[PDB]
């Protein structure tokens, strides 16, 4: 299984080593070293992603 | 027509071909009991019937006769005023069958009648 | 070695059956006809006995020969119904505007379709058991109940109908087409009453014949239902 | 006073002015049985609206005679007089839509 | 006849029945059964009635409602 | 050892001989897209005939932006 | 399948034109000697040469077709075969379900509507004064 | 009530009062329910065949009560069929060339009545009875007999 | 295992044939220009006018058609002797009061 | 047995007067579906009157 | 702020699903009533009452003793035949 190119080596999905998708993994600290802030929403998001003033 | 079973027979793809015919020829056969014998009998029938030149003439005739037969049957149902399949007009008295009467005049004047009627003077 | 076919030299049922047929013509009482019909049933059974005894010949083509005979018989039954449909539709232009009450499209058609569908399901289960070399006693009695209801419903319908064969060609064709179907239902009773388990199984022509015949009757009713009720 | 006046108004008018010629609705077929039934039904309806004495309905009967043989008309007229002619039954007393 | 694999991809065994424990939801079970025995029989069996029912019941709008609102006289 | 459940094995192929059965190029195994298009057209004609009763009796007034010999006029 | 065919659905005798694919070609093979190489001239015909049991493959085909008729266990077919064997049975059963649960409800609804409004819900109401239910299959009018 | 089981288990148990669900879920219970002669062949069945057979069998039996209900309603409908208007004898209605005697070629009962015209036969049987000739039928009120399907 | 017919032959040739029949019929109607609007009513103009009068209330409800014609057959003359529309309407009115 | 059992019973009132039916079309034509118990009792009384045994029978109330 | 505490995904699948269902019943119930789809025992439509008010079970006219009405001024026979009088086997009252 996926031993040779004919068997599917290097083909994502068919090859066990390669995943079908490569979504970024989650992290608990920012690269700066600050803790990642957490925001629990209770209303739908803004129509255009417009941020509100501080 | 090959004479050696080793030489394959050319076949096209579709619903009426050499391969299609081979699959179904021996379905009801008690004589095609093994590959060698089955192929020999299959090619024997194909050679005798499909490689016979005059046989194709009858194939044309059956096609023409059936084509006319289907057309006349279909034309009566579709266009003949006297033929009823729907029931709306049959539930009314004759004077009220307006929709059915629409077929009358056009059905009375087919193209061929107009073309050939002027040739009555070849007889009278 | 042996001959390919074990020839049958003599037979005397043919004379008896033919004479039984003649008795119908030469009767002076309808009571003789009733008893004559029993004789015909007896002698036909003897002929069926000869077919079962022919199994001793161990001839592979016997099954095929009888199966194709049934196919021809089925075609004749279909063509007989076609003639009745032909008769019905020839006078189609004279229907639906005469002062007669045609049948309703709600009650009779639905229950009959449901009832006859159950009959098909019972026979299908019989075929499945025959494939599996298995038997279920209750199945036969479901058919008898099914046939009992069909007889009870058809008898009442004829008696309570307010129009008669002499009223119009429409009524004649309705009654005749329905009777022709009933006769074929009754012929099914004649066949199914002997259903049993035989241990030689899939070389028994009776099972395939019954499955084909019951399917034919039911499909014919669908055509009748569309023509007359719907 | 128009060339196509016959067709205008009704297809009926065509044979009302030319009684002995083919009717447009039944010209395609040699069998004229349906033509006779339509003519008789027209006569029956005329009497209901106008009455027998009206000259119009008298002519409608003549039109029926042009295509209906007398042995048919005598029988059908007998049924009409009794009140059992299925053609002349009043619409509110028809049974065609009953029980299906 | 064209040879082809078995298309059933659902679970092949639920395990021994133990008073109906550790078994899938009922709707999932119905879906598995039809997958196991073939959807072709379901579609073929229901096709005739669906076609007839839709044609008849469509007349509620096509024949009855539309006609009342669409009569030029 | 390792085994395969017989119920989920694939169909056996036809034997390859002088007399070989082959249905691969026939295209008769299942109804194709063309069949389902015919069904779609039948539904459309059924609905269309009921919805628009006057379609069979079309209007005779002809109005063309680019005349009657322009392709869009023909359709 | 229900119907018996000598070629494919031969359940009366169980004859098969070719052996199972399980056997190696050395053990048993389909009877095909169309590819036999030309016979050397110095070889002499000993047997009849007639197609029949003198050929090894045909002899093994006849032998197997008789000795296969006793087997210790069932040769289980795949689900595709089992589906095909009862295709009609399953489809008729689903047709019965459709009649009960689809046709029945709307047929009952139509009769109830007909009671109140004199005509089925899928029919144009009449204004001609005739009484009765009228047609049922509207599209055949 | 029993609290030793869940509600689902209780419902399944009662639906299993005849053992249908138990035979479905146990091959052993199914084969032992066969008679000994046919149990001999049970070993060859696949589970697909066994359960598929039960599914077809249960659908058929479960549908039989529904058909019976329809038939009973049909019998009740025919038992109290509303009267219909007497037919007006139209142009081509009630044409006769000869009397109806094909049912009784020699006896010729009810020659004027049609084969299944019950009301005509009833009055015809009454004449025969008044002539000292017995005839069977049409004498018991429908509401005083069993299986009439006409009782209130 | 070898196939003789189309894999889906039964459904293919039943629905397929019905589809072709329906589509052919629509084409035939277009070529001949047949009106496709459905009328479930009789087209007798005089009768339809009388029915409208009943709906408007000009003619009393439940009045028979033979009570409105200018020529009556024998059977209708028999019925006219026992016809009482006024009594029939009162009886219907009484039924409504009892029901409500 | 089905035939014998039914033959004993008096026939149902198959038809009635043409004009009387239409003068009460709604009640007769639709009576069964609206109330089959009362409709069945009504039929029984008519059969008793038709064959002249009304005074000899006591029709149960509905 | 004081209402944010009451949004808990159950309240959002009980308000959103519960709300759409209410609209469906509010807009569909009148249509079912008009088309006689509602159960009769639950409620009777005005059209149902109008038809039912016209039904009675006390009409004893139109009894005839013939299968056909042949027209004329006499009509079908209306008098029971003498031979049929007293031919019914009625259980004792
Ligand atoms: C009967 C059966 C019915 C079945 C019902 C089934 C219901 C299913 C569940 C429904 C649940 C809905 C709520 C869930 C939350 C919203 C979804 C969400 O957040 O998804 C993530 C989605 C994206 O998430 P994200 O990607 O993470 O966010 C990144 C960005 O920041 C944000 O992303 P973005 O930057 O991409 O932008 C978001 C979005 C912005 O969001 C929206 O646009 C939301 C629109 C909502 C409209 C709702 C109201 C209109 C309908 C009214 C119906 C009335 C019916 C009356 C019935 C009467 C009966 C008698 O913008 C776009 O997507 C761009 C759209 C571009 C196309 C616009 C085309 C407009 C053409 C107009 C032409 C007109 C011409 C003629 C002139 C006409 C003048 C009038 O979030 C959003 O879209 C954010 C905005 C959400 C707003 C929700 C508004 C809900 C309003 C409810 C009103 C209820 C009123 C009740 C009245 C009283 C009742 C009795
Ligand atoms: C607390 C108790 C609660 C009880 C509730 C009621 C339950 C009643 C169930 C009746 C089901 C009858 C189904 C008939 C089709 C054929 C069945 C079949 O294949 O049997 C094979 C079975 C065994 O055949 P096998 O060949 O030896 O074995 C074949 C298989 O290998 C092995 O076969 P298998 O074992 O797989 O068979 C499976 C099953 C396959 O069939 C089914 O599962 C179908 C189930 C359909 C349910 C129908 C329920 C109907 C209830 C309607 C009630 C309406 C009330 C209205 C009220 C109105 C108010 C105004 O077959 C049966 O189990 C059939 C019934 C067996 C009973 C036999 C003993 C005599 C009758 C005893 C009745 C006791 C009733 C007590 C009531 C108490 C209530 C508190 O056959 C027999 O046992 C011999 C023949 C007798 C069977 C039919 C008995 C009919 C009894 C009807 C009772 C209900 C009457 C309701 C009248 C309502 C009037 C208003
Ligand atoms: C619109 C809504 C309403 C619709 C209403 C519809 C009404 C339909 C009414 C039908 C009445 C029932 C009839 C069938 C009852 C049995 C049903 C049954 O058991 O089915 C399941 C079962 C399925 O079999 P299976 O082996 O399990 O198949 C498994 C798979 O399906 C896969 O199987 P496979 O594909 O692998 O193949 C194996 C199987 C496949 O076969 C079947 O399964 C047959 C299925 C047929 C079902 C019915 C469909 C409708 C057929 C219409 C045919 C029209 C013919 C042309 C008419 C032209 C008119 C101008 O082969 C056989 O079983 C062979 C059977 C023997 C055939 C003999 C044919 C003889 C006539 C040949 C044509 C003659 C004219 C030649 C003209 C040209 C001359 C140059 O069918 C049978 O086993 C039945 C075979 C025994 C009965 C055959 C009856 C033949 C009658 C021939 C009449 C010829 C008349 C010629 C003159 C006409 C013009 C004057
Ligand atoms: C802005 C405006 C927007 C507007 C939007 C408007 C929206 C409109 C929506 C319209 C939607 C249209 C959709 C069209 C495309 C359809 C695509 C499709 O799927 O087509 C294929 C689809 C199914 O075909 P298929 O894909 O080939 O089927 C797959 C099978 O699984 C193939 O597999 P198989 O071959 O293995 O199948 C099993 C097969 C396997 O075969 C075997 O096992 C071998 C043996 C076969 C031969 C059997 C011989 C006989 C058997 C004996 C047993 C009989 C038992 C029953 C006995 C009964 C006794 C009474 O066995 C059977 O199937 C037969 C045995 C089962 C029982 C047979 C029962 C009797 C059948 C014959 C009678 C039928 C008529 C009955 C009538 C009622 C009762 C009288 O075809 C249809 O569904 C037909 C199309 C219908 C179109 C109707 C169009 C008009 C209606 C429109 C309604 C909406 C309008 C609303 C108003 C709108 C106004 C704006
Ligand atoms: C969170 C969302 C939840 C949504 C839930 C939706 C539930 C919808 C439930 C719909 C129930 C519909 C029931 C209709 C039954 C009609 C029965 C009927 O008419 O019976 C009579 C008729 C026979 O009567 P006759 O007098 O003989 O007349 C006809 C022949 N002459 O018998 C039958 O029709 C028998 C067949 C019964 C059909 C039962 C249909 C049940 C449908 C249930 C649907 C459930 C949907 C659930 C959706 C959940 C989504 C989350
Ligand atoms: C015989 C009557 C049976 C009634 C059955 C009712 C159920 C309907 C469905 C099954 C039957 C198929 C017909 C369906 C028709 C649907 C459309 C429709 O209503 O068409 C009506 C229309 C005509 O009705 P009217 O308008 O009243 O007449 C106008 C002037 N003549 O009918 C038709 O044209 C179709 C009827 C014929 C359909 C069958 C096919 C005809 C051609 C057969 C050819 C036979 C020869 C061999 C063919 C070989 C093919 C490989
Ligand atoms: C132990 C005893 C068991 C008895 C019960 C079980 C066995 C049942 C056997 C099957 C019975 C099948 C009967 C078939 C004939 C049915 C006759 C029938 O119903 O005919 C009437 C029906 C409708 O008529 P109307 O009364 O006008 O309908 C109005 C509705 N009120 O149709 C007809 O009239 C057509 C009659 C056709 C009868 C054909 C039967 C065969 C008769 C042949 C007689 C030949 C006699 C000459 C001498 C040769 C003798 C062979
Ligand atoms: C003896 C009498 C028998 C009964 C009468 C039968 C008469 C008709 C028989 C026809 C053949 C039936 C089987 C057909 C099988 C099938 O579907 O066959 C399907 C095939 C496609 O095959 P595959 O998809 O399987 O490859 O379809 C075709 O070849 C033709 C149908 C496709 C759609 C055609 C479109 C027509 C367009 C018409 C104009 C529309 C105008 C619209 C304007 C907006």
């Amino acid at each position: 299984k996926a031993s040779t190119l004919a068997t599917g080596k290097g083909i994502p999905g068919i090859d066990p080593k390669l995943p079908t998708h490569t979504p970024p993994a989650s992290y608990d600290v920012l690269s700066s070293g600050k803790a990642r802030p957490v925001q629990v929403a209770k209303w739908p998001p803004m129509p255009g992603g417009v941020p509100l003033p501080k | 027509p090959p004479t050696r079973l080793s030489t394959p027979l050319y076949s096209e793809g579709g619903a009426f071909t050499v391969n299609w015919w081979r699959n179904r020829y021996g379905l009801y056969s008690r004589r095609q009991t093994d590959p060698m014998l089955a192929e020999f009998l299959f090619r024997q029938q194909v050679k005798e019937w499909f490689y016979d030149v005059p046989s194709y003439n009858y194939a044309a005739l059956v096609g023409l006769a059936l084509g006319i037969l289907v057309a006349v049957i279909w034309r009566h149902f579709l266009f003949n005023p006297d033929v009823y399949v729907r029931r709306q007009e049959l539930r009314k008295m004759w004077p009220d069958r307006h929709r059915q009467f629409a077929y009358a005049v056009p059905y009375l004047n087919p193209q061929l009648k107009n073309l050939l009627l002027p040739y009555k003077n070849s007889f009278i | 070695f042996e001959l390919n076919i074990n020839i049958i030299n003599y037979n005397y049922l043919g004379i008896i059956i033919t004479v039984i047929i003649s008795i119908y013509i030469y009767n002076n009482s309808n009571i003789i006809s009733v008893y004559n019909s029993n004789l015909l049933l007896i002698n036909i059974n003897i002929w069926m006995k000869y077919n079962i005894l022919d199994m001793l010949n161990l001839n592979v083509l016997d099954y095929k020969i009888l199966l194709w005979i049934v196919v021809i018989i089925i075609s004749n039954e279909i063509l007989l119904f076609v003639s009745f449909y032909w008769i019905y539709y020839h006078n189609y232009i004279n229907y639906y505007h005469v002062n007669i009450l045609i049948l309703n499209s709600y009650n009779i058609v639905y229950n009959n379709i449901i009832l006859l569908t159950l009959l098909s399901t019972i026979v299908n289960i019989k075929f499945y058991n025959y494939i599996l070399s298995y038997y279920k006693y209750i199945l036969s009695y479901l058919i008898y109940y099914n046939n009992y209801m069909f007889n009870n419903k058809i008898i009442l319908e004829y008696k309570n109908n307010s129009n008669y064969t002499n009223d119009s060609v429409y009524m004649t064709s309705y009654f005749y087409i329905i009777l022709l179907h009933y006769i074929h239902i009754y012929d099914s009773i004649i066949l199914i009453v002997v259903y049993n388990y035989v241990n030689y199984k899939n070389i028994n022509n009776y099972y395939i014949n019954i499955n084909i015949y019951y399917h034919l009757i039911e499909v014919l009713y669908i055509v009748i239902s569309i023509l007359l009720y719907l | 006073e128009s060339a196509d006046a016959l067709f205008v108004g009704t297809l009926d008018r065509l044979t009302a002015e030319h009684p002995h010629t083919d009717d447009p609705r039944f010209a395609f077929q040699s069998n004229q049985w349906n033509n006779c039934e339509l003519r008789f039904t027209q006569f029956c309806r005329c009497t209901r609206e106008l009455g027998e004495d009206d000259p119009r309905c008298k002519y409608q009967y003549y039109r029926a005679q042009t295509v209906c043989h007398e042995f048919l008309l005598e029988d059908w007229m007998e049924h009409r007089h009794r009140g059992t002619c299925d053609l002349d039954i009043m619409p509110d007393r028809q049974v065609i839509h009953m029980r299906g | 006849h064209i040879p082809h694999p078995v298309k059933y991809v659902g679970p092949r065994r639920y395990g021994r029945y133990v008073y109906g424990m550790n078994r899938p939801p009922v709707l999932r079970q119905v879906k598995d059964w039809i997958d196991w025995t073939g959807w072709n029989s379901v579609f073929g069996g229901f096709s005739f009635q669906v076609a007839f029912g839709l044609m008849i019941v469509s007349g509620v709008y096509l024949n009855n409602y539309r006609a009342t609102h669409t009569l030029y006289y | 050892y390792k085994t395969e459940n017989p119920l989920y094995k694939d169909d056996e192929p036809f034997a390859k001989t002088c007399h070989t059965f082959d249905y691969t190029r026939e295209g008769t195994e299942k109804n194709g897209l063309g069949y389902y298009c015919l069904m779609g057209l039948w539904a459309s004609i059924f609905i269309w005939d009921s919805l628009y009763t006057g379609a069979t009796m079309p209007t005779g007034v002809h109005r063309y932006v680019w005349g009657p010999y322009f392709p869009t006029a023909w359709f | 399948k229900h119907f018996f065919t000598d070629g494919a659905n031969d359940y009366v005798t169980g004859w098969e034109n070719t052996p199972p694919l399980k056997f190696p070609a050395s053990v048993m093979k389909p009877c095909d000697y169309s590819m036999t190489k030309p016979i050397p001239k110095h070889w002499k015909l000993r047997g009849s040469g007639i197609h029949g049991p003198e050929n090894t493959d045909l002899m093994k085909l006849v032998l197997w077709n008789r000795l296969k008729q006793k087997r210790p266990q069932r040769e289980v077919p795949n689900i595709n075969y089992l589906k095909d064997s009862i295709r009609l049975e399953l489809s008729v059963n689903w047709w019965l379900m459709s009649c009960i649960f689809l046709w029945g409800p709307w047929l009952h609804w139509g009769q109830e509507y007909q009671k109140v409004h004199e005509q089925p819900p899928w029919a144009m109401k009449r204004i001609d004064g005739l009484r009765g239910e009228g047609y049922f299959t509207w599209f055949l009018e | 009530i029993s609290t030793s089981e869940t509600l689902n288990q209780k419902i399944l148990r009662w639906l299993d009062v005849t053992g249908m669900l138990t035979r479905w879920h146990s091959r052993r219970e199914f084969i032992l329910d066969m008679d000994p002669y046919f149990r001999k062949n049970s070993g060859m069945w696949t589970e697909w065949e066994r359960k598929t057979l039960l599914f077809l069998f249960y659908c058929c039996t479960l549908a039989t009560p529904y058909s019976a209900y329809l038939d009973l309603q049909e019998l009740k409908h025919q038992g109290t069929k509303p009267p219909r208007p007497v037919s007006l004898e139209s142009r081509f209605m009630n044409q006769r060339r000869y009397d109806f005697t094909w049912m009784h070629p020699q006896d010729k009962f009810c020659s004027e009545c049609r084969p299944v015209e019950l009301e005509c036969k009833k009055m015809c049987f009454d004449r025969y009875r008044s002539m000292d000739y017995r005839m069977y039928g049409f004498q018991r009120p429908r509401i005083q007999t069993y299986y009439s399907f006409s009782t209130c | 295992g070898r196939r003789l017919l189309h894999g889906n032959y039964f459904t293919r040739y039943l629905f397929g044939s019905l589809a072709v029949i329906w589509i052919a019929e629509y084409a035939a109607a277009c070529q001949y220009g047949i009106p496709r609007h459905r009328n479930p009513n009789w087209m007798w103009s005089w009768w339809l006018e009388k029915q409208n009068q009943i709906k408007n209330g000009e003619i009393p409800a439940n009045t028979p058609g033979y009570a409105m014609v200018k020529w009556n057959n024998e059977a209708e003359q028999r019925w006219l002797k026992t016809l009482n529309v006024e009594a029939m309407n009162e009886e219907f009115a009484r039924r409504r009061e009892a029901y409500y | 047995w089905i035939y014998v059992n039914e033959r004993q019973r008096e026939p149902q009132e198959n038809v009635m007067d043409h004009e009387e039916f239409f003068r009460d079309f709604d009640s007769i034509y639709l009576g069964q579906v609206f109330d089959h118990h009362r409709f069945a009792e009504w039929l029984a009384r008519r059969r008793a009157v038709k064959w002249g045994y009304a005074d000899q029978i006591h029709i149960p109330p509905v | 702020g004081s209402i944010e505490q009451f949004i808990n995904l159950r309240t959002a699948r009980m308000f959103i699903y519960g709300g759409v269902s209410a609209v469906f019943l509010y807009k569909a119930t009148p249509v079912m009533y008009r088309w006689e789809m509602l159960p009769t025992f639950l409620v009777k439509t005005e059209a149902y009452k109008a038809r039912e008010a016209m039904i009675a079970f006390d009409n004893m006219k139109g009894i005839v003793y013939g299968p056909y009405d042949k027209g004329g001024l006499e009509g079908p026979p209306t008098k029971i035949p003498e031979t049929s009088v007293g031919m019914m086997k009625v259980d004792p009252m």
